[PDB]
């Protein structure tokens, strides 16, 4: 029950509501699933 | 109402007294019966619905004795005092006449495991309201076998939350404090045991600190707790390191640095040093390091650091390294590291003709000529008086004549091949810097 | 997984005590080789 | 779905007692392109996509 | 699906902010009322010393 290589996928655009305290848990599993990316945010500003 | 005392009502706590309201019986044949009286049956019947009614509820709680209709009626009370559409009136029904009081806490402390916690929800409630302390029911209470051994059962955590979060919930009131510490012999270090394992996880982890830093607010009861049990106190440091959750580690940080307070003058300083002795400045440090995001731990967190640092000048006091001298035994403390931080008491060591040096000769001669290199103390000892006989002779190299006329020149050569790790690297530090020293 | 936790902390300090530690024993261990490379020749002198 | 209930499954390992929500925004501005190939055809799909 | 993921992300944020919050209030004022009733001690402390 998942896409294929017909065309590219079904894109989508989800609001990631992390808790402040689980930051690091959650991010670290979440970029163990090798699924998501994440939206370049809050780079106006040097590095 | 004075005060809700809900404290989430976490699994147990409501899913009985749900059950307990689901279960409802209109108990109309009970007064057939002759169980309950015309009043009792009219309890009830108000009851079922989800000021002068308080009277006959504890009538028949006291005459009736089914204890069913008495479960019935906890259920009912509690639920009563807990809603808000009467419960003002419910609870000024003992803010207008708390002599029943006494008699509801002889009605509350009765019931099975299930049911005591039931009552117990109401007679914290009406304890914990402004109307009414009654120090002497809270000590009552106190005395119950049947909550103390709930509140003991740490094994039914679901059920040992609603006897912990009780406790703290009651233990807000500053005149109960007094009591709840002098039976606390009890009852903590079961609370320090919930602690030592680590949503019901979670919060009785939260609502048990706090019972232990609200009680430890006074510095009196909080030397005590420092002193009879110094393992758990030492050990808060590493829940704190361990915690996921901000909350429990910034109730943690503020119950430590209340114990190390300038209070408590019994061990004001002597806690803090004893902690710092409990390998308690790098955790400090590495939370210093950490990114909390809360300004009042973060805070709690820069002034136990600070208090740390200040205390660091333990090192600093070439006295208290003459006094770890005249101890038979020295301990891996900040001494160990006073002459790599300041160097000035070296001249102290070269001086007498080589006085320090010989006494630290000495020590590691009587710690080798009895053995025990295995034993930890012992093990430790000797790694500290090495590492502090390293320190001092790479740092003055006239007393590399002063070790060989005492024979530690061989000695530490011999204790190369200690037994345990640390010694023997300790051991070929210190060789290699005398060796290397005297090369020249 | 197993993530880390605070064990990312204590790989630290493990590191900057292993770096410490090695220092030490690598300045150790270039000091005495420079020790016994000038006694070698001295030791075959006479 | 897949990916909430793994968050969920961790959350309830975590023990963090606070649930973890996610919604789908308007997605106005261009969302990357995917290809979920496997090892029989990633070759050609690369070498297409160069 | 929208009806329950909107309960449960109310029921996040809840549990997220307002019980948190509450908690870390009635905290903050119990350590309050303990350092009021400290400091009073230091006033009346200071004040006991100047009657005597």
């Amino acid at each position: 029950k998942e896409e294929a290589i017909f065309r590219s996928a079904e894109m989508a655009l989800v609001q990631f509501y992390i808790p402040q305290e689980i930051s690091r848990d959650s991010a670290y599993t979440l970029g163990q699933l090798g699924l998501v990316q994440f939206r370049d945010l809050n780079s106006k500003v040097r590095a | 109402m004075g005060a809700t005392k809900i404290l989430m009502d976490s699994t147990h706590f409501n899913e009985i007294r749900s059950i307990i309201r689901s279960r409802s019986v209109a108990w109309d044949a009970l007064a057939r019966s002759e169980e309950l009286s015309e009043i009792d049956a009219s309890t009830a019947k108000a009851l079922e619905s989800i000021g002068k009614t308080l009277i006959p509820l504890i009538h028949l709680l006291s005459t009736s004795d089914n204890e069913d209709c008495k479960k019935s009626v906890q259920n009912l009370i509690a639920e009563l005092l807990s809603s808000d559409k009467y419960g003002d009136d419910t609870v000024k029904f003992f803010q207008e006449d708390p002599k029943q009081l006494e008699q509801l806490f002889d009605v509350s402390l009765k019931g099975d495991f299930q049911t005591v916690l039931i009552s117990g929800f109401n007679v914290v409630s009406l304890l914990v309201q402004n109307g009414l302390h009654n120090v002497k029911l809270v000590e009552k209470l106190l005395k119950n076998n049947n909550l103390i051994n709930i509140l003991q059962n740490i094994e039914q955590m679901d059920t040992c939350y609603v006897c912990i979060r009780l406790l703290q919930e009651l233990a807000v009131i500053p005149e109960y404090r007094d009591v709840i510490w002098l039976h606390e012999k009890k009852f903590m270090p079961t609370l320090f045991k919930i602690l030592q394992r680590a949503h019901l996880g979670i919060q009785l982890q939260y609502h048990s600190l706090l019972l232990i830093w609200l009680l430890t607010f006074n510095p009196v009861f909080a030397n005590e707790l420092v002193q009879k049990y110094l393992s758990d106190f030492l050990d808060l440091l590493k829940l704190v390191k361990i915690t996921i959750k901000e909350k429990v580690s910034r109730l943690c940080i503020s119950i430590i640095l209340q114990c190390c307070s300038t209070r408590v003058k019994q061990h004001k300083k002597v806690i803090k040093q004893l902690l710092l002795l409990g390998n308690a400045l790098p955790t400090v440090q590495s939370l210093s390091e950490r990114k909390y995001s809360d300004e009042e731990l973060r805070q709690d967190i820069s002034n136990l650091k600070e208090i740390l640092e200040n205390e660091y000048q333990e090192l600093t006091s070439f006295d208290e390294y003459v006094a770890e001298l005249d101890s038979k035994l020295l301990c891996w403390s900040p001494p160990h590291v006073d002459n790599g931080f300041w160097s000035d008491n070296i001249d102290e060591f070269k001086k007498d003709n080589y006085k320090i040096f010989r006494q630290l000769i000495e020590l590691l001669q009587a710690k080798v000529r009895n053995g025990d290199v295995n034993a930890k103390q012992e093990k430790i000892i000797i790694q500290v008086a090495l590492n502090d006989i390293t320190h001092v002779v790479e740092l003055l190299p006239e007393s590399i004549d002063v070790l060989d006329k005492t024979g530690g020149k061989a000695d530490i050569m011999e204790l190369l091949n200690h037994s345990d790790s640390r010694v023997k690297y300790e051991a070929l530090k210190a060789t290699q810097a005398i060796i290397g020293y005297t090369f020249k | 997984v197993p993530p880390s936790g605070s064990v990312i902390d204590d790989y630290v300090r493990n590191a900057s005590y292993l770096e410490e530690r090695l220092i030490q024993m690598e300045d150790a261990t270039d000091q005495i080789e420079v020790q016994k490379n000038d006694l070698e020749q001295y030791r075959f002198i006479l | 779905a897949t990916l909430q209930a793994r968050l969920g499954e961790m959350i309830a390992r975590l023990g963090i007692d606070v649930p973890s929500i996610i919604q789908v925004l308007d997605t106005n501005h261009t969302p990357p392109t995917f290809h979920r190939t496997n090892k029989f055809t990633a070759g050609f799909q690369s070498i297409c996509d160069c | 699906l929208t009806p329950n993921q909107v309960n449960d992300e109310l029921n996040k944020m809840q549990a997220f902010i307002r019980k948190e919050a509450e908690e870390k209030a009635k905290e903050i004022q119990l350590k309050a009322d303990q350092e009021y009733e400290i400091e009073k001690t230091n006033i009346v402390r200071n004040e006991t010393n100047n009657i005597d």
